[PDB]
């Protein structure tokens, strides 16, 4: 595992497992697109709502 | 409710048997006081 | 209003140089009350033709209406031990600058 | 005056305090000399401990 | 001339001058089973009329005065009705729209968001598994590894609802065995539990959590109305006053004869019945989830039960051998009576049917505290009783309640108007369970009143020290102090001058820091001395130092270290705010500027904030456990945790991840790395099991 | 809970899992739980269906 | 119209020409003195909204139209 | 004292048992010099403020 | 988890999700709520809170 | 290397082991709070009499290798005894004016600047200006108002996760690090506090005051403002008023009213479509007023005004149950009302229908520059203060 | 009282088991300015095993 400062080293798909807060360690990776939660999440649900 | 009017209070009565005595840490008035003129050293048995 | 319409660098207003025995804030604000009357006047429907202030802690400050000295009668302050004749002695000299020659 | 007495921590503390009993005595009176003092629209400080 | 202080009042008003009136300005230097035992016998003689029954359960002699004969004469008297509490508190609803229903849903966020942890904030608690006053962290503590050893371990979920499922799941085990550290284990039976549970003392554990929901709830209803002033403080009871008074006084017509009826109520707490208080929450909670109807209306059930204890017992004493015993409460029961006096003896004659071993039988009241908060409502419901809608005559009444404390206004339009609605009044809360105070209270017409401390008239009219807790966190709570009064109790500015140097005095003679100059010889004399000649400005010394003062009023906000700064001297400011002090100490954003004196005070950790010197097996487990991770997550101090590991878990990665970016830098050594990781091996292994 | 519930997922799927609790009639206030359950269960049925 | 007041305590009345009067004031309305105090609180609450952005209340009492 | 002062005021001060304050007054009143003291005083006030 | 180890979806769309997942369980414990959620869970049914 | 043989000795013992693994993470607060001892009651007569004796205070075993058992007239500063089960040596008070006078100096230039919150005081009273004292019978409303210049107008929660990047930054959450809210406040701090040695605790106790806004519900007379609430012990008395001035720096309260424009348009042209709802959602979570993403201000900020209000009632948020008519907002004390629209004739003979609010209730109706009660029942006004 | 309870309080902390000796000195500022110190007696402690 790594510290959250070591992260700082990684490509921009580079999957990396890190000590995230106070204890566990969960397996990171950077990511790929904006991947908000703009109109694109409210399509999916209003489109639904017709 | 029962009017209060000037003529209403009553003094209170006090209760009787022997004169009360001082109960009082340190003497009051009748208390002499044996004075320097010390400008000391800031000691107690020294002033004393 | 006509002539303010002419400038689109209006800023955030920042204190470059305080008065430095006075009130730094309330002279700021007042410039921020003047920017936001006159655009109540331009919302409005024609120019009122004179624009009087709304009275704010701001404006009495910076004007010195709160800052006058209060009026006393002479019996009341015998005692104050800061009474003096006014302008007793303040004939400070100040030496020539060039500010002047160049204005 | 000879007397054996007694005391504890909590009578002790009492008893330095004596100067509180001196805040409230000058509680009280600029009390009475702020009310005047409002009534009259003015500092009665003066008139009151000079008249 | 004998000087006779009261006569100021013939010139001065009362209340302009009611500060001579109160003589401690502090706590009084003054202060047993006896007064307990009167207690429990005045409630048993204010229900004389009421059902006498037998608990099948804690085996012990109720009285249930419910629905009782009605009064017949001004005597105090608990038979209260149901049938007109109901209806109170339907018409206090409908006054106030949906008041129930909204406070409800605001208690439901409260009753489930709530940790275990709330058990322990509060004050001395009796401890059911000692039989002995103890603190609350350490009692439920106690409470919690008694029930784990006998197998109720619900309270696992961190949840207080879920600990109140184990209290009640407990109350059901045939046997508590209690393991006491010798190492000697006692069983209780069914019973004997049960009574050693519904207890007070001169309330246990299990109470607490019931209770904590219903005066939440209480709170809750207390807030949205406005005739209540319990829930709040200070500036907000002066508005409701003031409110209320120019409310009533301002008579659309000279007609309305206003008149105030200060006062308070007789035995307040001996004429609460509990089983009134369950018909008042079965009602509030109306159409609401059943689990939220079996939570809040515990402790009404449970308070009813209650089985007081009496306390520690008389002394025989001889006045031949001067012989001292204690007689413990217990044995009160099973004694010969020769021994005790006349009092004591018609005292233990009358409670001597009531005792069940050693415990008494307190079901028809109340004790102090629990639900001060909702007797308030049940006060502001009599005074909602009073709109002009259900009294449908002339006369209407106001006013507020503070848990035996009203100022009822009775506006009406004659003298037998305002006879009448007093009178009205009265009869409502005594049908109610109020019994007002007739030696006590006094009416007068509308200007000048009193509430709770409060001397209105046309206009509103102990913490000056040391607190002692650092140097620098007294010089800040003081001053603080001083500008708080003087913002909110009327302080002026000479008292505030006077108070301030007074503090300074006693902050100089209870810590030694007398300035360097004055010759004043104490231990920290010497030193405070040469300090005094170092230093080339003097202006910059903290007064804890040997120093000068620069509070006046301007600046009782400003905390010390930042007042004297730009005259404070480098050499000094260095030494002074040397974050590496041996002395500085703080382990918790809890107290990071917080003293119980609970007081938000300002400081700059200074080497002036030192700290004072001062059933489980080993009291310091969980402060040992804390205290390492806290070491191993140092953010564990200031944010609540947040995870899915175990304790262990985290802390052996964070081991293992700490050294190896360590060894990588090169400042372990690589022999302790390795030493480190077979360590964090060793560990991990004492896990599998 | 409940505002929580509201808080994180948006009005959209509350509204959706409102309509699914009316659906069964269940009370959107005095079951919580379900109620979260639903929202999740319908915000990671739109998460997996979306950007594809 | 002006009815008048019996000067309870001191509550300055206000007359139709918004003027003082110790006598004489407008119905219902009695300025006071000493100051009116506010609230210390606000009683927060869920409120549902129309399909027309009109804010009623589970009451039935507009709040915000 | 407070009803006295309100029966000063012309306030029509009431009470429903005065009987029973007097008795309360009176229970505190045994064997303390200050409290006699301040017993008497009150009695001078009464005696000098409401006649 | 899924049938034969089959995730019908790349990896950075099944990651969108479970870090969702994984922010609404911090954000649902640190206002207490997460422990009463768990034990909500019966086999796939979410029983209520029963008192 | 020896916290972890603590942890291992902790585990050795098999009855601290349950505690130390079945206790997730999750429920270590509430492990924490299960202290022992009684505090104390009566800490000032505590504190009188400790300072009697000698060697009160206590210190961490590190005053031994760094100050004197004796100054230079024999007076032992520090004693070894442990205060009652710890390592920290008792001391008496003769040791903290040691170290005050021959101590290790230090650079104390990062105090004036993670103490920002008690220097801009120091600051703001330096250059404060006075005025004459008016004696004048002091009116004091009850007004609730801010009581901390310069929050910086962050909520209570937020904060903390600007604490926990900037003074824990590796305990950041799976919050944080899988978010796009960088914040500046938290790069200008992170710049600043770059080398502090101070108190890392302390460093998150004194940002966490700057950075959140309180008030008290207190008697002013005037002012209002947030500044003018930290000296009102000194601008107002009970029958006097000094003139004052603090001369620091104000809040430029831009970002409320640009919310309250935004929400306007957005309400507007979310009513005047086919399907407000979605329209609204979709404006709040995509439109942004300077650059902050409008759904975050509307769960940060406390303005109340109608179209904030609309707009945070849209997104299921709690809104103040207070109406607000005419610029005055109402709380209701007491009783119901009924809208019932009902028909009226107007002066001129004209039709009208309004909601004749039927039922007796009661008002406080506070406001900008007016306050009032206001009691009335059906076409009654029983009483307006 | 205030510098006798002080006095005594420091002594009662100081000497548990001595019968130290406490003056009663207090301290004047005479009218004309001189320093005065005065002794009104002298006060002997007990046994002060304060617990």
């Amino acid at each position: 595992a790594l510290s959250i400062n070591e992260l700082s080293n990684l490509a921009k798909g580079e999957k990396a497992n890190v000590l995230i807060g106070q204890g566990d360690v969960v397996l990171v990776m950077k990511r790929k697109r904006d991947s908000s939660i703009l109109t694109d999440s409210q399509t999916a649900t209003k489109r639904i709502r017709m | 409710i029962e009017p209060f009017l000037k003529t209403t209070p009553r003094p209170l009565k006090l209760p009787d048997g022997p004169p009360c005595s001082q109960r009082s840490k340190f003497l009051l008035m009748d208390a002499l006081k044996l004075s320097i003129e010390d400008p000391g050293e800031g000691i107690p048995l020294y002033d004393a | 209003i006509k002539c303010m319409k002419t400038f689109f660098g209006w800023k955030e207003p920042n204190i470059v140089k305080p008065h430095e025995k006075g009130i730094n804030p309330n002279y700021l604000l007042t410039w921020k009350q003047v920017l936001a009357e006159l655009q109540d006047i331009e919302n409005e429907e024609k120019i009122p033709k004179t624009k009087n202030m709304k009275k704010t802690s701001q404006l009495r400050w910076a004007l010195g209406e709160n800052m006058a000295p209060e009026k006393v009668d002479f019996e009341d302050c015998k005692d104050v031990s800061d009474l003096k004749q006014y302008d007793s002695d303040e004939p400070e000299s100040r030496s020539l600058a060039s500010w002047i020659q160049s204005e | 005056y000879v007397r054996t007495n007694g005391t504890s921590k909590i009578k002790m503390k009492w008893g330095m305090e004596m100067r509180r009993c001196l805040l409230q005595s000058l509680q009280q009176i600029e009390s009475m000399i702020e009310a005047e003092s409002s009534v009259k629209e003015k500092d009665m400080t003066k008139e009151f401990f000079e008249n | 001339m004998d000087v006779n202080p009261t006569l100021l009042f013939l010139k001065v008003p009362v209340q302009n001058a009611i500060s001579t009136t109160f003589p401690y300005t502090g706590d009084p230097p003054y202060s047993g089973t006896g007064y307990t035992m009167d207690t429990v016998n005045r409630t048993h003689q204010y229900s004389e009329k009421g059902k006498w029954t037998k608990n099948t359960e804690t085996g012990a002699p109720q009285l249930n005065p419910i629905d009782g004969p009605l009064p017949e004469d001004n005597e105090p008297s608990g038979y209260a009705q149901t049938d007109c509490v109901l209806e109170a508190m339907a018409f206090l609803e409908e006054s106030h729209p949906g008041i129930f229903e909204n406070s409800c849903l605001e208690t439901m966020e409260i009753v489930q968001q709530t940790r275990v942890d709330k058990l322990t904030q509060g004050r001395q608690t009796y401890d059911w598994t000692l039989n002995r006053n103890q603190p609350a962290a350490t009692a439920l503590a106690n409470t919690i590894e008694i029930f784990r050893s006998n197998g109720l371990t619900a309270n696992e979920s961190g949840r207080l609802i879920d600990f109140l499922k184990d209290v009640m799941e407990s109350m059901d085990k045939e046997e508590m065995e209690i393991t006491t550290h010798g190492k000697k284990k006692q069983r209780l039976n069914k019973k004997s539990y049960l009574i050693r549970a519904l207890t007070l003392n001169t309330p246990g554990m299990q109470i607490r959590g019931f209770v904590y929901f219903v005066e939440t709830l209480a709170r809750s209803i207390c807030e949205k109305l406005e005739q209540s002033g319990l829930p709040v403080g200070g500036n907000e009871k002066k508005a409701k006053l003031a409110n209320v008074v120019r409310k009533m006084m301002t008579n659309s017509q000279d007609t309305e004869l206003s008149f105030t009826i200060t006062g308070d109520n007789t035995k307040w707490n001996e004429n609460q019945n509990p089983r009134m208080f369950l018909a008042m929450i079965t009602y509030i909670t109306r159409n609401q989830p059943e689990w939220f109807r079996n939570v809040l209306s515990i402790a009404p059930i449970m308070f009813s039960n209650k089985m007081a204890r009496l306390g520690r017992g008389y002394m025989f004493e001889s006045k031949s051998m001067k012989l001292r015993t204690q007689i413990p409460a217990e044995m009160l029961a099973n004694i010969d009576l020769k021994y005790f006096n006349e009092l004591t003896k018609k005292k233990i004659e009358k409670i001597r049917p009531l005792l069940i071993d050693g415990t008494a039988s307190l079901s028809p009241g109340m004790m102090m505290g629990m639900f001060n908060m909702l007797s308030t409502v049940l006060g502001v419901s009599i005074l909602n009783l009073g709109q002009k809608r259900y009294t449908k005559t002339t006369y209407w009444w106001d006013g507020l309640q503070s848990s035996d404390d009203f100022a009822l206004i009775v506006n009406a339009p004659n003298h037998e108007g305002i006879q009448a609605g007093v009178d009205r009044f009265y009869r409502t809360c005594k049908l109610v369970g109020i019994n007002m105070s007739k030696k006590k209270s006094y009416i007068n017409r509308t200007g000048t009143f009193e509430f709770t401390s409060f001397f209105y008239r046309y206009g509103f009219v102990p913490s000056f020290g040391v607190s002692g807790i650092n140097e620098s966190a007294d010089m800040s709570i003081g001053v603080t102090v001083i500008k708080n009064n003087m913002i909110n109790n009327d302080l002026g500015p000479a008292t505030a001058q006077m108070a301030l140097q007074l503090f300074i005095k006693d902050y100089r003679y209870t810590y030694r820091c007398h300035r360097g100059d004055t010759q004043i010889q104490t231990r920290r004399s010497f030193e405070l001395e040469k300090l005094w000649e170092q230093t080339r400005s003097k202006a910059g010394l903290l007064v804890s130092d040997g120093g000068p003062n620069l509070y006046n009023i301007r600046n009782l906000h400003i905390p010390e270290v930042c007042l004297k700064w730009e005259l404070m001297d480098e050499d000094y400011q260095g030494r002074l705010c040397n974050p590496l002090n041996p002395f500085v100490s703080h382990k918790e954003i809890e107290s990071v500027n917080n003293a119980v004196v609970s007081m938000e005070y300002d400081a700059v950790a200074t080497t002036h904030s030192w700290i004072p010197k001062r059933i489980l097996e080993d009291e310091q487990m969980y402060q040992k456990c804390c205290n390492l991770f806290e070491k191993f997550f140092p953010s564990s101090s200031y944010r609540r945790p947040v995870g899915i590991s175990s304790m262990v878990e985290a802390m052996v990665s964070r081991a293992r991840i700490d050294a190896r970016i360590d060894f990588e830098s090169g400042r372990i050594k690589k022999e302790e790395f390795a030493e480190i990781m077979k360590i964090c091996s060793t560990i991990e292994e004492l896990r599998r099991p | 809970m409940e505002d929580f519930v509201r808080q994180c997922f948006n009005p959209m799927i509350v509204e959706l899992a409102e309509k699914a609790m009316k659906e069964y009639g269940e009370d959107p206030k005095i079951e919580t739980n379900k109620f979260a359950a639903i929202c999740t269960h319908l915000e990671v049925c739109f998460m997996y269906s979306d950007f594809h | 119209g002006t009815e008048p007041i019996d000067n309870v305590m001191g509550m300055i009345g206000i007359l139709p020409d918004m003027t003082p009067s110790t006598e004489m004031s407008l119905r219902g309305v009695r300025v006071s003195k000493m100051g009116v105090d506010e609230y210390s609180s606000t009683e927060r609450v869920v409120v549902s909204i129309d399909r027309f952005l009109r804010v009623r209340d589970q009451r039935g009492n507009v709040l915000l139209s | 004292l407070l009803i006295a002062q309100a029966l000063r005021d012309n306030l029509e001060p009431g009470t429903f048992d005065l009987g029973g304050l007097y008795e309360a007054i009176e229970e505190c009143l045994i064997n303390d010099p200050w409290v006699l003291l301040n017993a008497s005083w009150f009695n001078s006030f009464l005696a000098h403020a409401l006649k | 988890m899924a049938t034969k180890a089959d995730y019908t979806l790349d990896e950075e769309s099944r990651a969108r999700i479970k870090t969702r997942l994984f922010t609404i369980r911090q954000e649902m414990a640190t206002r207490g709520l997460w422990d009463s959620f768990r034990q909500s869970e019966r086999g796939e049914e979410t029983i209520e809170e029963k008192f | 290397m020896e916290r972890i043989k603590e942890l291992r000795d902790l585990m050795s013992q098999s009855r601290t082991r349950e505690i130390l693994t079945k206790t997730t993470v999750d429920h270590m607060a509430i492990i924490k709070k299960y202290t022992s001892g009684r505090q104390e009651k009566n800490p000032a007569l505590r504190m009188k009499w400790m300072m009697a004796m000698k060697y009160p205070i206590t210190a961490d075993k590190r005053i031994i290798e760094m100050i004197p058992e004796r100054n230079e007239q024999g007076q032992t500063l520090w004693s070894k005894t442990n205060d009652a089960g710890s390592d920290r040596v008792m001391v008496s008070p003769l040791a903290v004016t040691w170290w005050n006078r021959n101590g290790p100096t230090t650079s104390t230039v990062h105090y004036p600047k993670v103490y920002k919150t008690y220097f801009e005081k120091v600051e703001r009273l330096k250059h404060g200006t006075f005025g004459p004292v008016h004696f004048r019978n002091q009116v004091k409303i009850r007004r609730r108002v801010d009581t901390n210049p310069g929050h910086a107008d962050l909520s209570a929660k937020e904060a903390q996760d600007v604490i926990m990047e900037v003074v824990f930054p590796n305990e950041v959450g799976a919050r944080i690090l899988t978010s796009e809210s960088q914040l500046t406040i938290t790069k200008e701090k992170k710049e600043e506090l770059q080398d502090c040695k101070i108190a890392p605790l302390m460093v998150a106790y004194m940002l966490e005051r700057e950075l959140v806004r309180k008030t008290r519900f207190l008697p002013v007379a005037g002012g209002t403002s947030s500044v003018y609430i930290e000296v009102l012990h000194l601008t107002q008395g009970t029958c006097w008023e000094q003139m004052y001035t603090p001369g620091g720096e104000v809040r430029n309260d831009d970002v409320d009213q640009s919310l309250i424009i935004a929400a306007r348009n957005i309400v507007r042209r979310a009513t005047v479509s086919a399907d407000p709802l979605a329209s609204l959602l979709e404006m709040c979570h995509s439109t942004q007023i300077g650059g902050i993403r409008m759904v975050d201000i509307l769960r940060q900020n406390p303005t109340e005004e109608q179209a904030v209000d609309i707009c945070k009632a849209a997104m299921g948020l709690r809104i103040s149950s207070s109406f607000s008519f005419g610029g005055f907002t109402f709380k209701r004390t007491s009783g119901s009302s009924v809208t019932k629209e009902e028909e009226v004739l107007t002066g001129n003979l004209q039709t009208l229908k309004i909601r004749v609010h039927e039922g007796y209730e009661e008002f406080t109706m506070v406001g900008q520059r007016a306050t009032a009660i206001l009691r009335k029942a059906t076409r009654r006004l029983i009483q307006l203060i | 009282g205030v510098y006798i309870n002080t006095a005594l309080l420091n002594a009662s902390c100081a000497a548990m088991d001595d019968f130290q000796l406490i003056p009663m000195i207090s301290k004047c500022r005479t009218k004309e300015g001189r320093r005065k110190t005065n002794l009104y007696g002298f006060i002997i402690k007990g046994r002060s095993h304060l617990r």
